[PDB]
């Protein structure tokens, strides 16, 4: 979740029937635009984020929230337009001994702003004694574990989350859905569309 | 990068256009219509440069204004492809396109492009040093006595890059012949000059026998004729002469 | 990537303590996981421990409680461990091995040349 | 623990051919597995990890397939050099065990 | 692992006068890395010096450390009736933390 | 206002469980740390362990390593402390303390304590 | 969460149309069947004022 | 017109759990929201919680986080209130309320019977 991936999305067609295949029960949290609207009015670029969260800091993926994820891991602008897919994950994310692959944030100077990646190691002088680089007093490590396993809750559950963002630039637009066709009829007086020719 | 310092120091030489270089407006079609329209043309018998390259080096950078004409007979396929940008250099975006032995390449990236860009089998491309900010990729099918007589249109409109083509077997020869659409890019960029490429045969290095020209177009108003089957044949430019203009 | 350094082959009499060293040099320290694998002549490997000095966390085997430490010095960039009372069927090459956040820790990307211990009279 | 054995334990191929070997857990292991040769005398190298992902450098040619309790490893056109004793790895829960470990030869 | 020595274990002075408390450590110590502790008899401790040469909040201005390299050092610039209770030094290393034997002034 | 509020003196049997809190209050508990010493009556302190709070982390001391372990609950901003093998040398008041905090910069050192629990371990 | 509206409908509201219908929005191929499941998106939305 | 039923008396040891039943008759479902009240033998009203069956958000008190939970079942328009962790203090009468969507959905305009819980030895 810290160290977020970023994937660029240009020169292709969309097609967002398939992301609702994921899970049967899922959010689908979109923010100014209608999911069900995607296939018609289309933009740019796309940007895709995806990473592993718990449960019950999903909440936390929105814009103007505030806790650990949003300002230290993860920060969302209130002015943010797209869609967030998170899906329950536990079958294929969990060790019964733990898993430890998944590092989170936990100390910071300062928030985070939107669309920001801080993958620094320094340690984290807490209090006035600077310790140097030695987890003493007033000095932890800001990175820790997430220590999955199958038998935890529903709320400590490893949540995969995937976010799309879209804007519009004065560059044409390249990524969108597909688009509809109806057979062919012969000798028959029918209105008609050709790619916008009335 | 390398340096090139055995340049042959030449003046560019001039020719006539005579009646060359009229392309499709657009993608309707019209059969037996003589049809007048205002767009961006290569006036007739205008001055169009002459280059030569041969010890004759010739790799100046070239404006590019609101389009450009590139016409050039060659053989054996001496000329590769093409830069475009503002600067040539990392500061601004800039595009390139290139055709090697294998495809077409169009990339949009910030090049460091080298002060002599050229091709080196040629496996040598000293084109640029570094590629920081990638945009926009694309790869096609190879567009490709003297024998080649290659004709090229680029356009640059409102953000759109577009390029006509024509290639056709024999100074600019005497004759008619329309240039055909072949790609639309949706660049989006600013572009006011631009550079050509050459392939070196290594054997340090010899420079073959090859001649292009270079013609600017600004606007003003044809009148075209298409046959039954829809293929330009001739045209009338409204502008050059009284008998012209009374047509 | 990253080149491996074991020590070198050890003999001693079964009643002591043996203490290996591992040299990991190359990419980012605090973010590789040593692994330590047993490799018996007579028969297959065999896990005892695996350590992350960024996390602090150390995993022993069930069999291998009260007999092996597993500890790294981050001034040195270097593994060690240590195996106490020594039996004469622990005669084995020993493997040390690392793993990567970026990837999985638990899994070994790169293997050292293992060194050989013997134990006898 | 977990107890699982690979088999068969030994196995004739010649270059050129397709082979496979089967790797199967005693209760569910998830798809935690991890696969590694070795060379008489030198070494082992990991070859692929989460029985479906394929190592950096390692030819493509090795494939994982499996879900849970049944793990193999597929090879399409073997080589003289594919030659080596096959470990598998579950990693899943402690106690790491390996496999019997299955030795690839030439038939004579 | 870290060792600090104390001494004298008794002190017999009286109010108005100046006294010395003395924490003799065994091996170097950052000076950053300690605290001294004083309890009136069955209370719990309060922090009174920490970094060896910095004051508490509300500690009377008559205490004043004295932070040597490894040996620290404490001297009462001015007794009160306050201060006759017993005093503990710790050290704050990555070494497992020990405590003083205890003084104990009269 | 900062303080420490520790729980009453309970008193157990030999061979059984002592488990014992102390609240805080008033500052940043989110960015502390806490650390639980014992003394006996007239006795020198010495130290148990510590943990902390955001983290976790835990540094037992070498005698009782095997005999103490460290637990807190950020919802109920409390840090809990166990003691098994109870002996009859076990009798001691144990305390907590934790740094100032203003949730920018936290204090150098352990300034508050708690009050203090009296356990007796007798059959 | 007092002030409501609606997000999905299956056609326009010709002009001054009240439309105070609950039911489900099937927004795919298979009938949603009274189920707020997949592809079965309910189409009252809550205007959660702060 | 719309009338609220409750379970009857519940007698549970401290070590236990505690589920209350109400169902709501009259109305359409859709538009109620439901909100339970404990109410203490010698003392006022206590609130707890508040629940939308409709969008889906559930809230509870700051002490009784974790241990309170309100589930609304759309087949047989009932609503269910599990606690955990039951103390002696927990002996009150616990109150099932309804909220329409034209009124505040944090007020309550029906209330049920109550169920007097008591938690003793
Ligand atoms: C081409 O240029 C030369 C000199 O620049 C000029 O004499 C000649 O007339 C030009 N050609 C035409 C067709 O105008
Ligand atoms: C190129 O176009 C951009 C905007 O499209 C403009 O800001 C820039 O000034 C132009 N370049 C030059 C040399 O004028
Ligand atoms: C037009 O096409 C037809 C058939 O393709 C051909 O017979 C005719 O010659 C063409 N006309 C011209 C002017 O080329």
């Amino acid at each position: 979740v810290y160290a977020w991936n970023r994937k660029r999305i240009s020169n292709c067609v969309a097609d967002y029937s398939v992301l609702y295949n994921l899970a049967p029960f899922f959010t689908f949290k979109c923010y100014g635009v209608s999911p069900t609207k995607l296939n018609d009015l289309c933009f740019t670029n796309v940007y895709a984020d995806s990473f592993v969260i718990r449960g019950d800091e999903v909440r936390q993926i929105a814009p103007g929230q505030t806790g650990n994820i949003a300002d230290y891991n993860y920060k969302l602008p209130d002015d943010f337009t797209g869609c967030v897919i998170a899906w329950n994950s536990n079958k294929l994310d969990s060790k019964v001994s733990g898993n430890y692959n998944y590092l989170y944030r936990l100390f910071r100077k300062s928030n985070l702003k939107p669309f920001e990646r801080d993958i620094s190691t320094e340690i984290y002088q807490a209090g006035n004694k600077p310790c140097n680089g030695v987890a003493g007093f007033n000095c932890y490590f800001p990175l820790r574990s997430y220590s999955f396993r199958p038998t935890y809750g529903v709320g400590h559950q490893p949540y995969r989350v995937v976010v799309l963002s879209f804007e519009l630039l004065h560059a044409p637009a390249t990524v969108c859905g597909p688009k509809k066709s109806t057979n062919l009829v012969k000798n028959k007086c029918v209105n008609f569309n050709f790619n916008g020719l009335k | 990068c390398v340096n090139l310092t055995t340049r042959t120091q030449l003046p560019p030489a001039y020719t006539n256009s005579f009646t060359r270089g009229v392309y499709y407006p657009d993608k309707v079609f019209r059969s037996s219509v003589l049809h007048s329209t205002q767009d961006l043309f290569l006036p007739f018998f205008s001055n169009v440069t002459w280059f030569h390259v041969i010890k004759r080096f010739d790799n100046p950078v070239l404006p590019f204004n609101d389009g450009v004409y590139f016409a050039s007979i060659e053989k054996s396929n001496i000329i590769r492809g093409w830069i475009f940008g503002t600067t040539l250099d990392s500061k601004t975006q800039s595009l390139l396109i290139v055709n090697n032995a294998t495809n077409v390449v169009i990339k949009v990236c910030e090049f460091q492009f080298c002060n002599d860009p050229f091709l080196d089998m040629e496996s040598e491309f000293r084109v640029y040093s570094s590629a920081n900010n990638c945009t926009f990729e694309y790869v096609s099918q190879p567009f490709l006595n003297f024998k080649n007589l290659r004709e090229f249109v680029f356009k640059n409109i409102d953000g759109y890059f577009k390029i006509y083509s024509k290639h056709t077997p024999i100074d600019l020869p005497q004759g008619f012949s329309a240039l055909e659409p072949l790609v639309d890019l949706p660049i989006g960029i600013n572009i006011t000059r631009f550079q050509t490429l050459l392939a070196l045969h290594r054997s340090g290095w010899t420079a073959g026998a090859a001649a292009y020209y270079v013609g600017y177009l600004q606007p003003r108003t044809f009148l075209l004729k298409y046959n039954e089957n829809g293929t330009i044949t001739d045209a009338v430019d409204c502008a050059l002469d009284p008998l012209s203009e009374t047509k | 990537q990253v080149q491996l350094v074991q020590s070198g082959a050890e003999v001693k009499k079964p009643g002591s303590s043996v203490k290996v060293s591992c040299k990991a040099s190359g990419g980012t320290f605090s973010s590789y996981s040593f692994i330590w694998v047993r490799q018996a002549p007579g028969q297959g490997l065999e896990w005892m421990g695996r350590i992350i000095p960024i996390l602090g966390i150390a995993n022993y085997a069930q069999k291998f409680q009260g007999r092996v430490t597993i500890t790294a010095d981050k001034s040195t960039t270097t593994a060690y461990m240590e195996l106490s009372s020594l039996r004469s069927e622990d005669t084995a090459v020993y493997y040390c091995a690392r793993g990567t956040e970026y990837g999985d820790y638990d899994v070994s990307h790169d293997w050292g040349q293992g060194t050989l211990v013997t134990v006898s009279s | 623990d977990i107890q699982m054995t690979q088999s068969p334990s030994t196995l004739s191929a010649s270059v050129g051919d397709r082979v496979t070997i089967t790797c199967r857990a005693s209760q569910s292991i998830s798809s935690w597995l991890a696969w590694y040769q070795q060379k008489p005398g030198k070494a082992p190298k990991l070859l692929i990890y989460k029985a479906s992902s394929l190592e950096s450098g390692v030819p493509s040619r090795f494939s994982g397939s499996g879900s849970g309790t049944e793990f193999t490893l597929t090879i399409s056109s073997l080589q003289p050099d594919d030659f080596a004793t096959y470990y598998c790895q579950q990693y899943n829960s402690y106690s790491h065990t390996f496999g019997q470990g299955t030795k690839l030869e030439i038939k004579r | 692992e870290i060792v600090l020595t104390q001494s004298p274990g008794t002190l017999s002075l009286s109010p108005g006068e100046r006294a010395t408390l003395s924490c003799r450590a065994s091996q170097s110590v950052r000076s950053s890395y300690l605290g001294w502790y004083q309890q009136k008899p069955g209370q719990a401790p309060r922090l009174l010096i920490y970094g060896a040469s910095s004051r508490a909040t509300g500690i009377p201005d008559r205490f004043s450390g004295s932070g040597s390299g490894t040996d620290f050092t404490l001297t009462i610039s001015r007794l009160e009736s306050e201060d006759f209770a017993v005093y503990y030094c710790q050290q704050y290393d990555n070494s497992p933390w020990t405590f003083g034997q205890g003084t104990k002034v009269e | 206002q900062m303080q420490l509020v520790q729980s009453g003196p309970e008193v157990k049997k030999p061979g059984t469980s002592v488990k014992v809190s102390c609240k805080a209050s008033g500052f940043t508990f989110s960015s502390s740390a806490v650390q639980w010493v014992r003394q006996a009556r007239g006795q020198h302190l010495e130290w148990i362990g510590w943990i902390v709070v955001g983290s976790g982390n835990t540094n037992y001391a070498q005698k009782f390593q095997e005999r103490v372990t460290l637990t807190r609950d950020m919802s109920t901003r409390t840090a809990y402390m166990e003691l098994s093998s109870l002996r009859s040398e076990d009798t001691a008041v144990y305390y907590c303390a934790a740094p100032n905090c203003n949730s920018t910069t936290c204090h150098d050192g352990f300034d508050i304590w708690g009050q203090g629990t009296v356990v007796t371990v007798s059959s």
